[PDB]
């Protein structure tokens, strides 16, 4: 999945250089259940040469409470994208659609009408009206560059 | 906000 695309040499440094303590940026997951979810975060500090530990702006800890706090690899984080708030979304575009506090992967199977846009999930096999400000076009980080999908 | 599994899918 991963490393095929991504230099790792190149993603560490990239890394490296640019999630100090304070930076916003967003992470993910390989667990189950989260595939095609990015959380927003901040980089708390760095932990050695390969990870980073995390403050969720919007995943609490148990008691619904404090804000989470993880470790993350240079291979889990990312920068916030650029967002461009004001496009078309066409069917088959691959978006990231805000549900339940994460962002997550979806295909758009109608395009716009009443300010919402109808999105499908895979992950779920559910599909569902989303309001246009809670969409965005999927992108990649990829050595250091924003990249739309292939 | 909500927790980490309140976000959890499946």
């Amino acid at each position: 999945d991963i490393l095929a695309r991504v230099d790792l040499e190149t993603t560490r440094a990239i890394a490296k250089q640019m999630f100090s303590s304070g930076t916003v940026v967003e992470v993910s997951s390989d667990e189950e259940g989260f595939q095609g979810c990015w959380f927003a975060a901040k980089v708390v500090e760095p932990v050695g040469e390969d990870k980073f530990l995390v403050e969720y702006r919007d995943l609490r800890e148990k008691d619904g409470i404090e804000p989470l706090k993880e470790e993350t690899d240079f291979l889990h984080i990312r920068p916030p994208p650029p967002r461009d708030e004001d496009i078309d979304f066409a069917v088959g575009d691959k978006i990231n659609a805000f549900y339940n506090d994460g962002w997550w992967v979806g295909v758009v199977i109608d395009g716009m009408k009443h300010g919402t846009v109808g999105i499908y999930f895979r992950q779920s096999q559910e599909k569902m009206r989303f309001g246009r400000q809670g969409l965005r076009l999927h992108k990649d980080w990829v050595d250091g560059t924003w990249q739309l999908p292939l | 906000a909500r927790t980490k599994q309140t976000a959890r899918k499946s």
